[PDB]
């Protein structure tokens, strides 16, 4: 049986990392207060 | 070569206003929602639903005129002209707030029409349909605010009335009753709206101040050609500027313009979610930890506790007139009031 | 690709990819059922909403007694 | 512990600022 | 039985039909008179 | 066919709005809606 | 490489791994059901279905098991309060175990399909290409859906071969699982009639069998196949999402307004039952009937089942909660223990006085007493200096009839004011606040939490309908417009009909 | 050799016509008095 | 009642006046449609 | 560019202004008479300055029932007769 | 504290009824709309340069000489969504439009705050409508005013010894 | 303050889990070239 031909690689560049982290950190900082209530 | 294909042909002709299949839903409804509003704001009262005047005929100006919501006694009745409440009497329909549902429903179907229009013109021209997609954010705001909110509530009476000052009243309702400013979904909406206006001005001014000198005249507009293949500003100089002024800057023109789509569309979507919670009085009204300290410790004061006094003033002072159907009677001695005022 | 007993059995159910009736086919008929189902959903909605009022249809909790 | 949590996130954002600026992928032409 | 609101339902139902019908009557006509050359 | 100079249509039209709007503003001070 | 937001596109032309991912999703969802139920069982207190029903206790899945007839625990309790029962294997716990075994068997099946993705079954015999005949698949699945919808109505709900469903009287006092006969007439479309739920499933079950049959045998028209890109599995996702959000709005609304399938003993009351003093009307009907029938005050009120008076209390109104006020309703006002009695205010003249009730809109509300005519005769003043209606000045008293305080009168103004303040919530209860260390702030009910989630999810799925619908109809330009588009196709008047070069001039 | 009556003609007049009617009723209103 | 004809008369003359003034040119357009 | 007649060529055209110096003012007058005759008040049910309250009254005639609402506003209106 | 500030400003100046705040909203809603419109329209007319398995964003390389979208095609779409002449075919006018609209509107809302500092407040139509007897006939402005009052009487509840809050 | 004790586990997981995800995909992106 042949190995699956539908596999692709995944990419996350460094700007997308910075954008993602900024998003999560700001989200955490907006909601943290409501979680502590 | 049948009648359908013939009609498709005629609907899809290139003319001063394209029509399309979507025009068949859109145009009747867009025209009626708009005629409804102009008609009611010029001639129609709010006396029997609200105890308010609301037309030019009655002496209101453009700021105070409005098509107001039906009386709270109508519940969520569709208020069809031909239905059990107005029984086909056009005059009674108007007086019961039948034009509120008329505007809101034809409006709702007009918005569908418009988004299908964007779909139809984008397919026939061969572009990608991201303008249509972006318009999903206006729709979600509309349906959550004007439909879902009062459906969670006791009646249409508590949706927004269609009018400038009337929408002002609605903003203050949500402060006093929902403490909506505290709500993390409104804040993200706010970040989205202002984020967008910021992106709007900053991208427009950057293009206009990294222009290439392409003509001899002091008016730099004349020297763009819509068919030129050449970028009309330097992305490179614009990047170096913002890198050196701000620390980071865009390098990708596609990411930039996609981000301009993303930011405002997302903020509106977040606020829509927040209003849905409010449909059920699921507010972000209080911080519990604050209330327990403040109850026990009368020297503890924050801007959080200050604003809930202000909300308390709003509720008590506006409720009787803003909700006549509850016949509230607050004798003087029970109104909350700071010293002297 | 891998043959299996159960595959051979289900084989004809995934065998007519791309087969269509000609032209318009049953579309006019489909459209009828569509029109009916809509009016039927109007009735259901207007009963729930109380713009349709029917004898012996007491739309309330009190209709469980 | 609430105070600590708030300051740690804020602190992290400032450090992310730092890397996003001095340790960006550098833009390169054509 | 046959209630007022049911009478009204059919009024609304039949009026929507007119408007749609009449509207598509007009539209078929015009598409037939003013065809694209091709 | 092009017999009226367009600048003319524009000054008359323009004055026409000016008139009707000033009516609407005079009426904020007279009659219904004036506080009187 | 693939961007992060596109990783799962690798399944689009791999039917086996698509089945493997779908199996894993199913396994995780059945897994969740099992774990939620066990956590609920580990925290449910079944000792008082009157003042501490499941819906005060933050129970989310318990009530759905009870709604279809699972009412009992291997521990011997049932939710009706019967002690001594024996439910067989299909107890709350057995339902939970089942879903976990299911989760585990589904997980293995997924391993097998991921590894053996290259099944001949999935290949078009002509071309050798992966290919799913979606039109016939629709007819097969539809036909199965009708069999099950039919059988579920025909056997489970009737009691023919099964337990029936939860039914109750209009005031949620005597609910139970009973078989239901269908209602075939017009009142079967009344949401508050449970026989219409039976009729619906039998009738729709047959329609789905028949249509199923139609969709297996009759090929789609060429016009529709082309218009709806029926060779494209993403069209099925576009329309499938649209259907799911249609259905999520509906279940949201029936939860909020209430229907025969959202009974108040499982989910709690509605806000509208507070707006319209629904339970209060009925309470008053009984005290007047007791009384005309020659009972005393003490007797007429003592005659009031506590369960009924507990509905007549804003603390159980689902529209008094808050978004980040978490946990059960018991975490807020506490665990209800007893009814204190119905409170009666009289001024110094002996007029009966009525505390004006708090509306769902108001986090806080003043204390205002009125006579049977709506005329204000007392209040708790804010500014004291010009006050003229103080309980002190008017000599307001409270007497209690029924309940724990039955036949007791208080007259000292601070105590009177105290009950006046609770009277705005409706009927007056004694709460346990230590046990859950309750903070005294109202939470919402499962009725509230379920409406909120499904109304939100549905709205979000609207955008999923729009995204994947656009992607089906514009697949050909997903990556960009034609680089040799020419300004004649896009300039005006070039073509009589837009985007159709056969109509040049 | 243009046409007079077009879809465009219709849209234009759909809005123009009742715009003036309204501007005339509203004009009359400035003279209503209590 | 009588107020309605009052209101309606000017619209009719506006119709008749535009009717008669445009009639000749409007006929050529219908002929031209084959 | 799509075959209609250009706007700027219409509103300077003499045939245009011949028709419209009649239609525009006839419409402006129609709409006037709609208000001046008092008809607009009756088509829409809008209260006149003298018919919001009855002389010694200070209550709103707020509608308060759903299926009797027609009858309600009618009752309030006979209390002005 | 920001929210405290904007509540008190409304009770003391009726900023919502002030035209310059209405233009700031117009600037700030209009800005967000034009941001989305411009972003969706450029995004709709990207020229194909990538495959289905990659970010179209990789179709642009920093510093490329050619433009990366077809504006004629974008004009052609938005022109037909409205009509031809309500849409831009010149990129310079378009980008200056994006700049000017939110900038101007926010000049005004900043001027509004600057001028309500000298208590030239928003329009006041409290009791502007009365009947033939002389009764007040409320509008939505009077409702606003009631909410405004509830703010007035509660804010800085201990700090006022005399009947008017004159600053 | 008398604050919600799961607030802390909640915030930490809210932050950590999406972050680790982004990092994992970034570092293996760099390991390719
Ligand atoms: C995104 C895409 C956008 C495209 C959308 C295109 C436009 C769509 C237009 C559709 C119009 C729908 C309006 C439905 C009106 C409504 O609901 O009408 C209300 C009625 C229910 O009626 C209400 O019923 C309430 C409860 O009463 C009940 O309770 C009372 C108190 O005990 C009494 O017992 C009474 O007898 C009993 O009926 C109150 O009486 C209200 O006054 C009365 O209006 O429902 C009904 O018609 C039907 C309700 C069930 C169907 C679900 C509706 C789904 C949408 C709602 C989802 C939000 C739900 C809120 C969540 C937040
Ligand atoms: C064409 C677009 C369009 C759309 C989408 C709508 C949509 C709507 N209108 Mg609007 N309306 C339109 C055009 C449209 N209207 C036009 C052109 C006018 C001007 C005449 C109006 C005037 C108008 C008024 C005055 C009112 C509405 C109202 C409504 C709402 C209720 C309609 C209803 O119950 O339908 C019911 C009817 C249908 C759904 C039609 C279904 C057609 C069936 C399937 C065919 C039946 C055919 C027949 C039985 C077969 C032959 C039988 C035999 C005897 C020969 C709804 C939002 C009401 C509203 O807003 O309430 C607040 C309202 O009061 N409309
Ligand atoms: C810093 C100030 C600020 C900012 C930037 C915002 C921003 C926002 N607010 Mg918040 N607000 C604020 C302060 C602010 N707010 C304060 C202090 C309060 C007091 C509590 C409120 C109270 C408040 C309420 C009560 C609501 C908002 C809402 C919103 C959102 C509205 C989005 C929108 O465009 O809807 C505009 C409307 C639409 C986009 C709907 C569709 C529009 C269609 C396309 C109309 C088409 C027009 C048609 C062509 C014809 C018109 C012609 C005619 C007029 C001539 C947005 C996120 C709303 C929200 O969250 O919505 C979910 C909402 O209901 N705000
Ligand atoms: C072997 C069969 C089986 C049985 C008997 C049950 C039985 C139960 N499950 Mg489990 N479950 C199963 C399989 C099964 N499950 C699987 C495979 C999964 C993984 C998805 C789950 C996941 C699951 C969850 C997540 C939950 C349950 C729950 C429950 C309980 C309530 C069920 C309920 O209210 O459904 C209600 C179901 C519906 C209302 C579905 C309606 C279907 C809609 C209307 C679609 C119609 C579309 C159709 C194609 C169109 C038809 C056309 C027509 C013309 C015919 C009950 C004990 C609940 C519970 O209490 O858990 C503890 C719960 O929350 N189950
Ligand atoms: C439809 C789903 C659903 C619903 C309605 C409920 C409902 C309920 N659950 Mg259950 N639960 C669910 C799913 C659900 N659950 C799942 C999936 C799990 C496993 C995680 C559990 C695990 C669970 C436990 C362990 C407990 C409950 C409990 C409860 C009850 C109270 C919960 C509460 O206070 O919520 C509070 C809700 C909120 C504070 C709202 C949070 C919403 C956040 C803020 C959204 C995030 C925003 C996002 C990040 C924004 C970014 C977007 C943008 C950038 C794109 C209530 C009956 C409790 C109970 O009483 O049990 C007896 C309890 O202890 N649930
Ligand atoms: C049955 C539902 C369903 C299914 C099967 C799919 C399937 C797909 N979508 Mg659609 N989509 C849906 C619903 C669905 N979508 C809805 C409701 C929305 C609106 C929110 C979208 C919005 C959407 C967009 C905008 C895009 C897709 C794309 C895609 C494809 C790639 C997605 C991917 O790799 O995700 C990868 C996602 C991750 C690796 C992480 C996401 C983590 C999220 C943000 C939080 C996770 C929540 C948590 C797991 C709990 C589950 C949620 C709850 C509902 C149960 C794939 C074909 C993409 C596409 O078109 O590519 C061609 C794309 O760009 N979808
Ligand atoms: C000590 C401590 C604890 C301090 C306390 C301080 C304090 C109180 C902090 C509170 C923080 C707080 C919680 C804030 C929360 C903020 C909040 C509400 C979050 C929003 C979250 C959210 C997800 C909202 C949804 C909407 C959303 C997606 C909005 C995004 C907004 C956003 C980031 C917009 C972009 C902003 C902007 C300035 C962009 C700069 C762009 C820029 C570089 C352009 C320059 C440029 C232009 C060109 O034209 C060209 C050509 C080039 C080349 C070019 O480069
Ligand atoms: C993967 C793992 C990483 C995921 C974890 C990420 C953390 C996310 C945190 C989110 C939860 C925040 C909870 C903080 C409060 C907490 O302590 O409560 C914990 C609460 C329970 O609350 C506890 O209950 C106790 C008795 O059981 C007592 O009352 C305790 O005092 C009380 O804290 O738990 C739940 O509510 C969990 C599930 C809630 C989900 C249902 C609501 C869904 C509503 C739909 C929202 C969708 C919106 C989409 C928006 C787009
Ligand atoms: C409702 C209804 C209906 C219909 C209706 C309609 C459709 C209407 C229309 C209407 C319209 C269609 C209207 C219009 C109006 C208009 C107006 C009223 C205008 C005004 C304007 C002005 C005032 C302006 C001015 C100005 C300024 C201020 C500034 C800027 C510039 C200018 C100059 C513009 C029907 C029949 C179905 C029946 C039922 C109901
Ligand atoms: C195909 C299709 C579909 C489906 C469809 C269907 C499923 C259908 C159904 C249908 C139906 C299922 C229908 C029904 C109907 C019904 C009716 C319409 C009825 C009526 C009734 C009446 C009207 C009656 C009356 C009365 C009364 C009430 C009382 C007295 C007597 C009398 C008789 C008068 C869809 C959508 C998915 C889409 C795609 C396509
Ligand atoms: C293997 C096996 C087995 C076993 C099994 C088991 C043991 C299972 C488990 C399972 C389970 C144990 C599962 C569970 C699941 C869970 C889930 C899957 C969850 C989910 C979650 C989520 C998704 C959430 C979300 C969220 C959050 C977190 C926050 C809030 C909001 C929301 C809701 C969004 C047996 C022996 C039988 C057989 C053989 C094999
Ligand atoms: O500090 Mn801050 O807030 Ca301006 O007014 Mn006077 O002062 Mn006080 O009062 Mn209102
Ligand atoms: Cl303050
Ligand atoms: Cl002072
Ligand atoms: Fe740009």
């Amino acid at each position: 049986m042949e190995p699956n031909p539908n596999r692709q690689p995944v990419e996350l560049n460094r700007t997308s990392l910075y954008l993602g982290l900024l998003l999560i950190l700001v989200l955490a900082l907006l909601f943290s207060s409501y979680f502590f209530n | 070569r049948g009648w359908f294909d013939i009609l498709d042909d005629w609907l899809k002709r290139d003319r001063f206003v394209f029509v399309g299949w979507s025009g068949i839903l859109l145009f009747p409804c867009a025209y009626l929602a708009l005629g409804g509003w102009l008609t009611g704001t010029t001639f129609v009262t709010s006396w029997y639903t609200h105890g308010l005047a609301s037309s030019y005929l009655e002496g209101c100006n453009f700021l105070t005129v409005a098509v107001s919501t039906p009386a709270n006694s109508m519940g969520h009745s569709l208020l069809l002209l031909w239905g059990p409440e107005a029984q086909g009497d056009f005059t009674r329909w108007c007086q019961l707030g039948g034009l509120w549902t008329f505007i809101a429903l034809h409006g709702a179907f007009g918005l569908i029409g418009f988004m299908l229009r964007q779909f139809e013109i984008a397919r026939l021209v061969g572009v990608r349909p991201y303008n249509a997609i972006a318009f999903s954010a206006p729709i979600a705001v509309f349906v959550s605010v004007f439909l879902i909110y009062p459906l969670g509530q006791s009646s249409w009476f508590f949706a927004p009335s269609f009018g400038v000052a009337a929408i002002f009243r609605f903003l203050l309702f949500f402060q006093g009753f929902h403490n909506w400013t505290l709500n993390p979904f409104h804040m993200m909406g706010v970040a989205g709206v202002l984020g967008g206006a910021l992106l709007c001005a900053i991208h427009g001014a950057t293009v206009e101040n990294t222009l290439f000198q392409d003509g001899e005249g002091a008016s730099t507009f004349r020297a763009f050609n819509p068919t030129q293949a050449e970028e009309t500003y330097s992305m490179v100089t614009a990047n170096r500027f913002w890198s050196q002024i701000f620390g980071i800057a865009f390098s990708n023109k596609r990411w930039l313009h996609f981000f301009m789509l993303f930011v405002p569309v997302t903020g509106l979507w977040m606020s829509a979610i927040g209003v849905v919670g409010l449909a059920l009085n699921l507010r972000s009204y209080d911080f519990i930890s604050q209330e327990i300290r403040a109850a026990e410790d009368p020297e503890f004061e924050t801007f959080y506790t200050k604003n809930l006094l202000l909300n308390e003033g709003i509720r008590a002072w506006m409720a009787p007139q803003d909700q006549p159907h509850e016949n509230f009677v607050f004798p003087e001695e029970v109104l909350p009031r700071g010293n002297a005022l | 690709a891998r043959r299996t007993w159960l595959g051979d059995i289900l084989r004809p159910l995934n065998s007519e990819y791309g087969k269509v009736a000609p032209g318009w086919g049953t579309t006019p008929l489909m459209a009828v059922f569509m029109g009916l189902f809509l009016v039927f959903l109007l009735i259901i909605l207007e009963i729930y909403n109380s713009t349709l009022i029917l004898d012996g249809v007491n739309v309330s909790w009190k209709a469980l007694g | 512990m609430e105070t600590i949590t708030y300051v740690f996130i804020f602190a992290c954002i400032i450090a992310l600022f730092f890397f996003a600026i001095f340790f960006r992928e550098p833009p390169r032409i054509t | 039985t046959i209630t007022p609101s049911l009478k009204g339902f059919f009024i609304g139902l039949l009026s929507g039909a007119v408007v749609l019908g009449l509207t598509f009557a007009v539209l078929i006509a015009i598409s037939q008179i003013d065809k694209v050359q091709r | 066919g092009g017999r009226i100079p367009l600048w003319i249509v524009a000054t008359v039209a323009g004055m026409g709005v000016i008139v009707i709007v000033g009516l609407f503003f005079y009426g904020a001070y007279a009659g219904l809606g004036s506080s009187l | 490489g693939l961007p992060w937001y596109r990783v799962h596109t690798v399944l689009i032309n791999d039917p086996g791994r698509l089945i493997a991912a779908h199996l894993m999703h199913t396994a995780l969802v059945a897994g969740w059901a099992g774990s939620m139920a066990l956590y609920e069982l580990a925290t449910f207190d079944p000792s008082d279905p009157v003042l501490n029903p499941m819906w005060r206790q933050g129970m989310f899945v318990l009530p759905f098991m009870a709604r279809l007839g699972v009412t009992g625990s291997w521990s011997g309790w049932s939710i009706t309060g019967e002690t001594g029962i024996d439910p067989g294997f299909w107890s709350f716990e057995g339902v939970a175990l089942a879903h976990i075994v299911l989760s585990g068997l589904l997980f293995l099946a997924a391993c097998w399909h991921w590894v053996y993705w290259d099944l001949e079954l999935f290949r078009d015999p002509r071309t050798g290409e992966p290919a799913l005949d979606l039109p016939k698949m629709f007819g097969i699945h539809l036909f199965l859906a009708g069999l099950l919808c039919f059988g579920f109505g025909a056997f489970h709900l009737t009691g023919l071969f099964g337990p029936g469903m939860w039914v109750s009287d209009p005031y949620g006092l005597t609910g139970s699982v009973q078989p239901v006969a269908p209602e075939w007439g017009p009142d079967g479309f009344n949401p508050y009639n449970p026989g219409g739920v039976v009729a619906h499933h039998i009738a729709a079950g047959i329609v789905g069998i028949i249509a199923g049959l139609f969709h297996i045998l009759v090929r789609p028209p060429q016009r529709l196949y082309k218009a709806l890109r029926m060779g494209n599995i993403e069209t099925v996702l576009s329309s499938s999402i649209a259907a799911v959000f249609f259905a999520a709005f509906v279940v949201a609304g029936t939860m909020w307004y209430g229907s025969a399938t959202t009974p108040i003993e499982l989910f709690g009351p509605t806000r509208y039952q507070w707006d319209s003093s629904y339970f209060q009307q009925e309470i008053n009907r009984r005290v007047q009937a007791s009384l005309a029938s020659g009972a005393t005050l003490e007797e007429a009120w003592s005659a009031i089942p506590e369960k009924l008076a507990f509905y007549d209390y804003i603390g159980n109104n689902p529209a008094k909660g808050g978004l980040f006020r978490t946990g059960p309703m018991n975490k807020g006002d506490g665990i209800a223990q007893a009814w204190k009695g119905h409170a009666v205010f009289r001024n110094k003249e002996g007029e009966e006085l009525f505390v004006r009730r708090m509306p769902a809109f108001f986090e806080s509300f003043p204390v205002i007493l009125t006579d049977k005519n709506g005329v204000v005769k007392a209040d708790i003043p804010f500014r004291r200096a010009e006050s003229k209606y103080s309980f002190e000045q008017q000599g307001v008293t409270v007497s209690f009839y029924g309940g724990e305080l039955n036949g007791q009168t208080f007259t000292d103004p601070p105590t009177v004011k105290s009950y006046a303040r609770k009277a705005i919530f409706g009927e007056i209860f004694e709460f346990d606040t230590e046990t859950l260390n309750s903070d005294g702030i109202f939470r919402t009910s499962p009725r509230g939490w379920f409406t909120f989630a499904h109304a939100v999810f549905a709205l979000l799925f609207f955008f999923g309908h729009i995204w994947h619908g656009a992607r089906t109809l514009f697949r050909d330009v997903f990556s960009g417009i034609d680089p040799e588009l020419s300004p004649e196709q896009v300039e005006w008047g070039f073509y009589q009909k837009v985007g159709d070069v056969t109509t040049r001039r | 050799s243009y046409p007079i009556f077009t879809v465009r003609w219709v849209a234009v007049h759909t809005l123009a016509v009742p715009t003036i009617f309204f501007l005339g009723a509203i004009a009359a209103m400035q003279f209503i008095q209590r | 009642d009588w107020r309605v004809l009052v209101v309606l008369l000017p619209v009719l003359l506006a119709a008749g006046w535009a009717v008669r003034n445009i009639l000749p040119y409007a006929v050529k357009q219908v002929q031209k449609l084959l | 560019t799509t075959g209609e007649r250009p706007f700027s060529d219409i509103i300077t055209s003499v045939r245009y202004w011949v028709i419209h110096s009649i239609t525009i003012p006839a419409l402006f007058i129609a709409g006037w008479l709609f208000v001046s005759t008092g008809l607009a008040y009756d088509v829409f049910g809008t209260p006149r300055p003298d018919s919001y309250y009855a002389q010694e009254q200070r209550s709103i005639p707020l509608v308060t029932d759903r299926f009797e609402a027609k009858q309600q506003v009618e009752t309030f209106l006979e209390q002005l007769k | 504290g920001t929210f405290n500030f904007m509540i008190v400003f409304q009770a003391e100046h009726n900023i919502l009824m002030h035209p310059f705040h209405q233009l700031g909203v117009a600037g700030v809603f209009g800005g967000a709309l034009f941001c989305a419109m411009h972003g969706s329209l450029v995004t709709s007319s990207l020229i194909r340069e990538t495959t289905e398995t990659e970010s179209a964003n990789y179709g642009y390389k920093f510093g490329q000489e050619e433009e990366t979208y077809n504006i004629v095609a974008a004009h052609g779409y938005f022109g037909r969504l409205i009509f031809q002449y309500a849409s831009f075919n010149n990129s310079r006018s378009l980008h200056f439009f994006l700049a000017a609209w939110p900038v101007v509107g926010v000049w005004f809302t900043a001027l509004g705050i600057s001028t309500m500092a000298f208590n030239l407040n928003g329009f006041n139509f409290n009791h502007s409508v009365i009947d033939a007897k002389g009764n007040v006939i409320n509008t939505w402005a009077d409702i606003i005013n009631r909410a405004n009052l509830g703010m007035e009487v509660m804010h800085e509840r201990n700090a006022h010894n005399f009947p008017l809050d004159l600053a | 303050m008398e604050v919600n004790q799961l607030g802390l586990i909640a915030t930490a997981l809210f932050v950590l889990v999406p972050s680790v995800f982004l990092i994992i995909l970034y570092v293996q992106t760099e390991s390719q070239q």
